[PDB]
RNA sequence: GCAGGCGCGCAAAUUACCCAAUCCUAAUUCAGGGAGGUAGUGACAAUAAAUAACGAUACAGGGCCCAUUCGGGUCUUGUAAUUGGAAUGAGUACAAUGUAAAUACCUUAACGAGGAACAAUUGGAGGGCAAGUCUGGUGCCAG
């Protein structure tokens, strides 16, 4: 019923008052997902306190992906797009350098979907195949060539799958935790364990590879072809020394 | 500039206290350890169980004076070459020598102690 | 501690009078 | 502040006395307050020298302390080195304070009325009035220092003594 | 056992009577001497009262506060055996009762 | 009639020594007293005051012959 | 002669509402006089003195320049809707007042709590 | 208390428990009760309450704690140190903000006196 | 639980304001919230400053200071409230900002200094004085 142990990525002060606004229950968990709350006032300032944040929700305005969801504490996190008619945005809201979550600017065409790592698939009842994904999005009928730790394509107009992503050697990667956060790639090799503590390894200009384990990563696309624009000019942040060489040469 | 003497490297040694980044550790700012020709000559005199001090004297940070009195008194040549300048800072462990540093008026002089130099008399200590 | 009592339970000294 | 190890030396007390009276201080926790952050600057600044030379931490690290050194100006560019600032003392950090430099600057004439017309709101460090003494004013902003625009000795209108006394005199 | 009396720094104390009104040498250190009835003992010691001048002020049963003394030297009409002096009578501060600043209340 | 309480009986600061107007400013006593450690050692030392003020018409105090003020070594 | 500048420009159609950092220079004025300034603010931008609001300020150390926020849209019908209701008591376009402080108001309705009837009374 | 009589002020200092003292900030204080303290400190003390009426002081609340805090300070030296007083605003319609005379007569419900020996 | 108090005959925040913020709860923009925020008290700690600055004149030189042994050095020493204008903030207060409203800070009209009486305290070290008192005893001394 309370809060201030806050996820520091929250951008969040410590001389605001004392609480700050806890996640209800929603698609994601709590310590990967921000708030339309600590979306509208402190992250890119639309608003100024709570009461004008409740303004602007129920004033029919907002719609996260697809929908209104008047809910100050709406936990929509990663991979989700929050489209506003006015201001003409549209956010798809991911990871970033160092770890916390940066807004996009994503046009109509690239708005109309998001994608989805599975988390389980089963068949469900009456013969009916079973496929729930990262945000509970628990969705019948897929292609029946279904993996897990796996990508789709939701058309996020109507709810179904428009397009599928296979996970192999050779197509791209993107890591929701660890260390290494918000970190592109792939390209290594493709080890794996049992147990656990294994991962898609990643590339790097140097050669310089990631290894977490397999929950957190998931599948982006392939290359030449990822299905986001990404953020920050493909973030991969080699060096605040490298960044200051690169000043000193160019 | 920081005088030496015998007792002050001995005590020095047999507390294990290196001798520049000790007087570093201890006052903060570059020291230059001085030893007179005629206190090396007492710790030359001091015989064989003192080699490490005689060794540990030798050294090209430890810059080295030049004296002109006849005998090897390294207390009153000590003494005598700071009340003429005032511009020296005394290390020693002589209790007798103490006395007579911090009866001339303000000098500083150090000496060993647990496992630290420590320093008497001189204001910017810190 | 004994020290923050030992001086304040003086305050309960006084002369024996009646009321 | 910092309190000292061994404060009631005699050696100390005419050290206080000589800093305070040619600097014009007003006890002396000033002298404490600046040499604890000097005290604090070379015991940082020692054991990077004890550390290996072309070690990037050294490196980068000595290159910020003299590069904050230098824009304070109580470490002269022409010794760069991290040694210097070793060899730094307290002096040069109260040297920079306003209340001296506004005394060197001149239009003070002496160190205590230097610190009581700082502190009655008259001069100014370029566009803000500043009302204290222990400033340490910085090599860029050195040359700025004049009257402030709302002080009888910077162009603003004559204060109360001067504009009662000439309305007794208009009597 | 961590103070001359039990281990307070201070005990409150029930004058018996003023010792040495008869001394005939003013300020001496007979005259300027008082019995005292340690209460948290229950006992009769002898105690100082600084500046006999002062003296008169305290008189008889006034719950006075007792402190120590501690001699930093050999002075030549004290004598030993006392370690105790007085620092309130009744409440308020014999001390500033002599530089008149408070009051004796009753 | 209104009575009131002057001045004594108002600050009860009674039966106090003789202080100071110099002890009331805590910089103006080390402003006071480094100015008299000045003139102090002018008898100590004879410490350097600005060279040759006018023309050379003497040192004006005096000069003894039986007197060297000079550091001998050993 | 004061100089009231604007920064920081950011439009907000979320509420209708372009809101800034508004800094004015006065070189020998005490203050700005809030409403006398919102009136030259709603001049220099389109109309309506009544639905620009400015509220944030503070007057820097030496004086000459104070630094607020300050908020200016169209349509004063939405201002009464948008902005809260002690910012439209301090303009003269809204007024609420209640009596009863709290102490007062919470044994009134601990009261009626107690009473749990409506208006029957006998003797 | 009559108060132009120390006639009466000294018997009324011998035979009272409580006294309620009546000091106006708006002046400070007077040697009146100065007087009557004293009788009253050196007949043996009975419990004293502070009351200080006539806050009219201006608009100027700065002034009226500033007032208030001096006379806290020459109280605590002259009675007991820490010893109660209560603040009387200005009388409204015939007698005194009942909020603060129901916290005095709470204050003088639960007293608990004490004895002296006269 | 919050406020205030009591249990000793010897003691210490206010029975203040408010949902405006941060959030939470609910039929739910709104209502409620002694959660929480504000104010007052608070020598409990921490940070920064003031309690004056600049002159002019007249005199005293048997004058000052540093020296454990009759040594050394200096008006460039002290007192005269002799005396003069400048500058200010404690305080005061039109106002305005501040905040839910107010107080506080910052800003500011007009006021506001000479003993700047708009009156700094706590200690410590020493003398000296009487037609005075008391005690000792080889006068006139000593304590
Ligand atoms: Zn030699």
């Amino acid at each position: 019923l309370k809060r201030l142990a806050a996820p520091h990525h929250w951008l969040l002060d410590k001389l605001s008052g004392c609480y700050a606004p806890r996640p209800s229950a929603g698609p994601h968990k709590l310590r990967e997902s921000l708030p339309l709350i600590v979306f509208l006032r402190n992250r890119l300032k639309y608003a100024l306190n709570g009461r004008e944040v409740k303004a602007i929700l129920m004033q029919r305005h907002v719609k996260v992906d697809g929908k209104v969801r008047t809910d100050t504490t709406y936990p929509a996190g990663f991979m989700d797009v929050i489209t506003l008619d006015a201001t003409n945005e549209n956010f798809r809201l991911v990871y970033d350098v160092k770890g916390r979550f940066a807004v996009h600017r994503i046009t109509d065409e690239e708005a109309s979907y998001k994608l989805g790592k599975v988390k389980k698939v089963q068949l469900g009842k009456k013969g009916v195949p079973y496929v729930v994904t990262h945000d509970g999005r628990t969705i019948r009928y897929p292609d029946p060539n279904i993996k897990v730790n796996d990508t789709v394509k939701i058309d996020l107009a109507s709810g179904k799958i428009t397009d599928f992503i296979k996970f192999d050697a050779g197509k791209l990667v993107y890591v929701t935790g660890g260390r290494n956060l918000g970190r592109i790639g792939t390209i290594v090799h493709k080890e794996r364990h049992d147990g656990g503590f294994d991962l898609v390894h990643i590339k790097d200009s140097l050669d310089n590879t990631f290894v977490t384990r397999l929950n957190n990563v998931f599948v982006i696309g392939e290359q030449g072809k990822p299905y986001i624009s990404l953020p920050k000019g493909k973030g991969i942040k080699l060096s605040i020394a490298e960044e200051r060489d690169r000043r000193r040469a160019q | 500039q920081v005088l030496i003497d015998t007792n002050f490297i001995n005590f020095s040694i047999q507390k294990k206290v290196d001798i520049v980044r000790g007087m570093m550790d201890c006052l903060l700012a570059k020291c230059n350890p001085l030893i007179t020709d005629c206190v090396m000559a007492e710790l030359e005199k001091l015989g064989p169980k003192y080699r490490i001090a005689l060794k540990l004297a030798r050294d090209p940070r430890i810059k080295r004076l030049s004296c002109s009195h006849k005998g090897t008194y390294a207390d009153d040549c000590l003494v005598h070459r700071v009340l003429q300048h005032k511009c020296y800072i005394v290390a020693t462990n002589d209790a007798g020598l103490k006395q007579r540093i911090r009866k001339i008026p303000g000098i500083p002089l150090m000496s060993v102690g647990g496992h630290a130099y420590v320093i008497e008399k001189l204001p910017d200590v810190f | 501690t004994m020290q923050r009592s030992s001086d304040v339970n003086e305050r309960k000294l006084h002369v024996p009078m009646v009321d | 502040y910092s309190t000292p190890k061994r404060p009631y030396e005699s050696s100390r007390l005419d050290a206080e006395l000589k800093l305070a009276g040619e600097f014009g201080l007003k006890n002396k926790k000033e002298i404490y307050r600046i040499s604890f952050q000097l005290s604090k600057i070379r015991r940082a600044a020692r054991d990077l020298l004890t550390r290996d030379e072309k070690d990037p931490k050294r490196l980068f690290e000595g290159n910020a302390l003299i590069r904050r050194l230098v824009r304070v100006g109580v470490l002269s560019e022409d010794k760069k080195k991290l040694d210097y600032v070793l060899a730094l003392k307290v002096e040069d950090f109260l040297e920079r304070r306003l209340q001296t430099q506004v005394y060197k600057l001149g239009l003070a004439k002496s160190v205590h009325h230097a610190r009581v017309l700082i502190t009655q709101r008259h001069i100014a460090v370029g566009k803000q009035i500043v009302n204290i003494p222990s400033f340490m004013v910085r090599l860029d902003s050195e040359k700025h220092i004049d009257f402030a625009p709302t002080s009888p000795f910077g162009g603003a209108r004559p204060g109360r003594v001067a504009r009662r006394n000439a309305a007794r005199k208009a009597e | 056992k961590s103070s001359p009396f039990g281990g307070s720094s201070h005990a409150k104390g029930i004058v018996l009577e003023k010792l040495g009104i008869e001394s005939k040498q003013p300020n001496s250190a007979i005259r300027k001497c008082v019995r005292v009835q340690l209460i948290k003992n229950g006992k009769k010691v002898t105690a100082f009262v600084p500046n006999d001048g002062c003296l008169n002020f305290v008189d008889e049963n006034d719950e006075v506060l007792l402190a120590g003394f501690g001699r930093k030297g050999k002075a030549k009409g004290d004598i030993p055996g006392v370690r105790f002096k007085v620092v309130k009578v009744s409440g308020v501060s014999l001390l500033a009762l002599w530089k008149e600043k408070k009051e004796k209340p009753r | 009639g209104k009575r009131a309480i002057n001045y004594q009986i108002l600050k009860n600061k009674g039966l106090t020594p003789k202080r100071n107007k110099d002890n009331r400013n805590s910089r103006v006593k080390k402003r006071k007293k480094y100015q008299k450690a000045q003139k102090k050692l002018k008898s100590v030392r004879a410490v350097y005051s600005g060279g040759q003020s006018g023309v050379y018409e003497g040192e004006k105090t005096g000069i003894k012959k039986g007197l060297t003020r000079s550091v001998k070594f050993k | 002669a004061v100089t009231i500048r604007t920064r920081k420009v950011i439009s907000n159609p979320l509420l209708a509402r372009k809101q800034f950092v508004v800094d004015v220079l006065h070189p020998n004025r005490a203050n700005v006089s809030k409403d006398e300034l919102r009136e030259k603010l709603a001049e220099v931008y389109k109309a309506e003195k009544d639905a620009v609001s400015v509220f944030g300020f503070r007057t820097q150390f030496g004086g000459g320049k104070s630094v607020g926020f300050g908020l200016v849209y169209n349509s004063v019908a939405e201002a009464k809707k948008f902005e809260p209701t002690y910012r439209l008591v301090r303009y003269g376009l809204a007024e609420k007042v209640e009596k009863a402080s709290r102490q007062q108001r919470k044994q009134k309705k601990n009261r009626d709590k107690k009473i749990f009837g409506t208006g029957k009374r006998l003797a | 208390c009559p108060a132009d009589d120390l006639n009466a002020m000294i018997d009324i200092a011998k035979i009272a428990d409580l006294v309620l003292l009546l000091i106006d900030g708006n002046f400070g204080f007077e040697m009146e009760t100065m007087e009557f303290l004293n009788i009253a400190q050196h007949h043996g003390m009975p419990r004293v309450l502070g009351v200080a009426t006539h806050l009219d002081l201006f608009k100027s609340q700065s002034t009226l704690r500033a007032s208030k805090k001096r006379l806290k300070h020459r109280f605590w030296t002259e009675v007991y140190q820490g010893a109660k007083l209560f603040y009387l605003s200005g009388v409204i319609n015939g007698r005194y903000p009942d909020r603060e005379i129901l916290n005095l007569s709470r204050f003088i419900s639960v007293m608990k006196f004490r004895p002296l020996k006269w």
